[PDB]
């Protein structure tokens, strides 16, 4: 009943983006979706007078719609970061177990400022353009802006008072259309916690996270018995690299051991003494990296074969916050999931998602990337050329 | 008429007002141009008398008569619009019907209501025969022409009144574009024409006249460069007389209507004819024809020879993608349903990357005409093409840049697509090792490319005007030119590794095409990457 007044940031003005081609299924599934929601007055046709739009696609997670509000949050940031922006708790990623629930179905309940509904609009399309395609905006609070938690807060905490009270060691988390709630209890009693938090929401387990058991991906260094100058060539190679991170490293001893490529040379007794500290560094973490909160997150993935795929988190080139791996699947299937992953764990880490560098064709990633995408959200991403050696160097 | 149709309401921008721009005094003549047409425009009821003092105004003038407002200034502080240019069906899109019939709209901005609120704006003066008197005012009471709302609502007027009719007859198709309607169905002849009089009927019921049995309908349809027939398609009918001179102008015109054609004619070419216009080109100037383009000008005309019309999709049928090699960097490809009864035919010729290899290409093509497939058929087609899923699954398996392509299949249409060259992943055994360097004064612009052995061996050829990276791959090509059939080069560059690393077999530069016929002979090379100024053994006394 109560409308919160929404403002678009001073100057700027309305998305203005064009909708992607869709398949016929999907599209049939959307006006199936679209038709209950206006129906219960969710939203409504728009007319030529609203020049505004924003994208939809169809997931499955039971079809679901999904709207990209990538360019109005962009445009509103001001309203949900610094105006209504929700804090986030250390503690989340600490705890043994966290559950993700989705409570982006609640939003519907609470109206959007008239004055802000035509920011809104969105269009579905129609095969090979043989009509308009239909117009509509959201009379209430749509699940994938970034907005709506902002303005569903005070409702969200008082539907949690009881609750947290009741379970003081309980932290519970909002981002976007989800909710994350770990606790320290063991696996059962978490869940009965969660099944009693559930009915909560209704007078208004499903995801098993483990933060707490995640820990660096350490670059490792060959264990070998020979070694050849090939060998100790590579060695050297990723020990200048690490060079760059991890203050220490030394290739001073090794890089003084004309000669064949295949010629095997057995190190120095002072050589061990090297490779054997840099041992010990690299597994510890790094020194001097730490996150900045008004600094964006970045994320390079790169490419490993055999299904196996390597990522860094970072603000600033080469000093990483966090390294890790992940194991009918395609490039594109893995990758995808290696996105939503990362994702995941950086909203558990610092509340913000990282924008994405990614070893694809813009083409082949915008044809896909929907078919296997089941999350909510949806990352900023770029596309780059891997570079040949550090693909190498976090084997 | 003028329709019922609810108003859109329209608006100014954020804080504007309406326009208030000064009439250029006309001609006599042309006053009384303007006076006769408005009157009847105002039996019409199009326009009304305005009265008081609207402070607004935009100068209006007459043309030879027709009666032409200048807009700019109303538009700019008009509002923005829904995009009434989103795309339009490809006719390969179109399923087959019985029937079609085209209806046109007359008198489509003039016949449909502008908002009350915003008619105010829109005012305007005929001018008395020399700035004496006042001069009759007048603001319009439906789209004007001019307007930059009037394409949007209109389209969204047309639709909303042609809603309820499509709803009573689901089965039929209706298509408007501009001031047009293009009705098709699977009804008989004379049925089909009982079903058009309905719409015709329910079009007058809001206000929208049409042809009564002039309708313009009757196929061979011209649409947008397309020609169209209930049954089939095809482009529009294109000649190209004879001429023994031909300028900038003619081959750029002769290069687009190719274009155009090869939508649905299998094999034109236009490689050969594009190069002619390489370089700043007057566009008067005469070029002479080459070799290589003088054929292909008459064996496009030969493929031209007989006309050649695309079939419809039918919706319950796998769509099939099959791709060819043509020449190099071009491709083609058709797509059917069944076995070469074309819906659509197309080429890729491109690059946008320095350095490829056909399989990187093969996949561009395959990604091109799956996005293109969407667009138009809402669904995926099923590939043939001239590569081995051996030879496609070895590179997908290595190759560091993610990829998927649809379902596909081999066919052995030569010339097929392969590697022409791979890399050793591990140091040959016995074999000539070279650690190889290049460097380069940033002033001199001058440097040397050389190479250092395990044999002993050493050169340095000087290079003159060459950037830092030439004397890097300059270096690499030498060290493939004084070894063996067999060898392993060492290189401090990341440039030079990153490019031969990824199995080029054609790039746009001099030097890399030499390094890649010669990586073509060899039996087995093995290259390797060591840090700069890092003092390595090796790399340190090429460096010297
Ligand atoms: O009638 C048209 C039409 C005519 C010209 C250009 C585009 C177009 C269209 O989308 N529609 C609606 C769909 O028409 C369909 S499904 N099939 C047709 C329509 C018209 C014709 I001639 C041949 C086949």
């Amino acid at each position: 009943i109560e409308t919160v007044p929404v403002k678009l940031k001073p100057g700027m003005d309305g998305p203005k983006v064009k909708q992607w081609p869709l398949t016929e299924e999907k599209i049939k599934a959307l006006v199936e979706i679209c038709t209950e929601m206006e129906k219960e007055g969710k939203i409504s046709k728009i007319g030529p007078e609203n020049p505004y739009n924003t994208p939809v696609f169809a997931i499955k997670k039971k079809w679901r719609k999904l709207v990209d509000f990538r360019e109005l949050n962009k445009r509103t940031q001001d309203f949900w970061e610094v105006q209504l922006g929700i804090p986030h708790p250390a503690g989340l990623k600490k705890k043994k177990s966290v559950t993700v629930l989705d409570v982006g179905d609640a939003y519907f309940s609470v109206p959007l400022d008239e004055d802000f509904r035509k920011y809104t609009a969105f269009t579905i399309p129609s095969i090979n353009n043989e009509t308009p395609g239909i117009r509509y905006q959201y009379n209430v609070l749509p699940q994938g802006w970034k907005g709506s938690p902002a303005i569903f807060q005070s409702s969200m905490t008082k539907i949690l008072e009881p609750f947290k009270k009741q379970n003081p060691d309980i932290v519970i988390y909002q981002y976007m259309d989800d909710l994350y709630v770990g606790s320290d209890l063991e696996i059962g009693q978490h869940r009965t916690k969660i099944e009693e938090l559930r009915q909560h929401l209704l007078r208004w387990m499903g995801y098993e996270l483990h933060p707490d058991k995640w820990t660096v991906q350490p670059i490792v260094l060959p264990e070998k018995d020979s070694w050849t100058v090939n060998d100790i060539q590579k060695l050297v190679g990723k020990l200048n690299w690490a060079s760059q991170i991890y203050p220490g490293i030394k290739v001073r001893q090794l890089c003084k051991l004309t000669k064949a490529l295949t010629e095997v040379i057995p190190l120095t007794e002072e050589a061990e003494l090297e490779l054997a500290e840099n041992r010990e560094i690299l597994k510890e973490p790094v020194h001097g990296v730490y996150y900045d909160p008004s600094k964006d997150l970045i994320a390079e993935i790169q490419k490993q074969g055999q299904g196996q795929w390597t990522y860094q988190i970072y603000q600033e080139p080469f000093k990483n916050l966090k390294t890790g791996k992940y194991a009918h699947t395609n490039d594109v299937k893995q990758l995808t999931e290696a996105v939503q992953k990362i994702t995941t764990e950086s909203i558990v880490i610092w509340g913000k998602t990282p924008k994405f560098k990614l070893p694809i064709q813009k083409e082949t990633w915008e044809t896909w990337w929907t078919e296997y995408w089941q999350a909510t959200w949806i990352p900023e991403w770029e596309f780059v050329n891997t570079p040949p050696l550090v693909k190498l160097w976090y084997q | 008429p003028i329709s019922p149709i609810e108003t859109v309401p329209v608006k100014l921008k954020p804080g504007m007002d309406g326009p208030k721009v000064k009439q250029w005094p006309l001609t006599e003549e042309k006053i009384k141009a303007l006076v006769e047409i408005c009157t009847e425009m105002e039996k019409e009821g199009k326009i009304s008398k305005i009265g008081p003092e609207n402070p607004y105004n935009t100068p209006v003038f007459a043309i030879k008569w027709r009666k032409l407002v200048d807009f700019r200034e109303l538009n700019k502080r008009t509002q923005d619009f829904w995009e009434v240019q989103l795309g339009i069906p490809h006719p390969a899109g179109l399923k087959k019907k019985k029937s079609v019939t085209v209806l046109d709209v007359g008198d489509a901005y003039f016949s449909v209501p502008l908002d009350e609120d915003f008619r105010k704006y829109t005012a305007f003066t005929i001018p008395s025969i020399n700035n004496e008197t006042p001069g009759i005012r007048y603001q319009y009471n439906v789209l004007p022409q001019g307007w930059k709302g009037s394409p949007a609502i209109f389209q969204s007027s047309m639709t909303k009144i042609l809603e309820p009719f499509k709803k009573q007859n689901p089965d039929i198709v209706i298509y408007q574009y501009m001031d047009d309607l293009y009705v098709g169905s699977d009804l008989e002849i004379g049925q089909h024409r009982t079903k058009i009089e309905e719409l015709r009927q329910h079009l007058l019921r809001w206000g929208l006249t049409t042809p009564d049995k002039k309708h313009q309908k009757e196929p061979p349809f011209l649409w947008m460069g397309y020609e169209l027939h209930p049954d089939k398609w095809t482009v529009q009918p294109i000649v190209l007389p004879e001429k023994d001179s031909w300028t900038v102008n003619d081959i750029q015109k002769l290069v687009g209507k190719l274009n155009w054609a090869s939508q649905i004619y299998p094999g034109i070419k236009v490689r050969q004819l594009c190069k002619l216009l390489r370089g700043t080109k007057a566009l008067t100037e005469v070029i002479p024809l080459t070799e290589e383009a003088e054929l292909e000008l008459a064996e496009n005309r030969e493929i031209l020879k007989e006309p050649v019309h695309g079939v419809y999709y039918d919706p319950s049928k796998d769509l099939i993608a099959e791709i060819q090699k043509q020449g190099q960097g071009q491709w083609t490809y058709q797509i059917y349903q069944e076995p070469f009864k074309n819906l659509k035919t197309g080429k890729y010729a491109r690059m946008r990357g320095a350095h490829t290899n056909d399989v990187k290409q093969l996949t561009e093509a395959v990604q091109k005409i799956t996005t293109e497939s969407i667009v138009i058929w809402g669904k995926t087609p099923k590939f043939k093409l001239p590569i081995q899923k051996e030879t496609w699954e070895t590179w997908w398996t290595e190759y560091w840049q993610a990829t998927w392509i649809p379902e596909w299949e081999f066919v052995n249409t030569p010339p097929l697509v392969k590697l022409w060259y791979q890399l050793e992943k591990e140091p040959i055994v016995g074999a000539e090792t070279f650690y190889v360097d290049g460097a380069a004064n940033r002033e001199t612009k001058l440097g040397k490319a050389g190479y250092v052995t395990n044999k002993g061996r050493q050169k340095v050829v000087p290079l003159t005007n060459t950037t830092n990276q030439k004397t890097e791959l300059q270096a690499i090509y030498l060290a493939l030119q004084d070894s063996g059939l067999e060898v392993n080069i060492v290189t401090d560059s990341q440039y030079a590794l990153g490019i031969i690393q990824a199995q080029p077999d054609k790039s746009e530069s001099e030097l890399v095409n030499q390094i890649i016929e010669q990586l073509i002979k060899k039996e087995k090379v093995y290259l390797a990457w060591v840090p700069a100024h890092k003092g390595i053994g090796g790399n340190e006394q090429v460096d010297k």
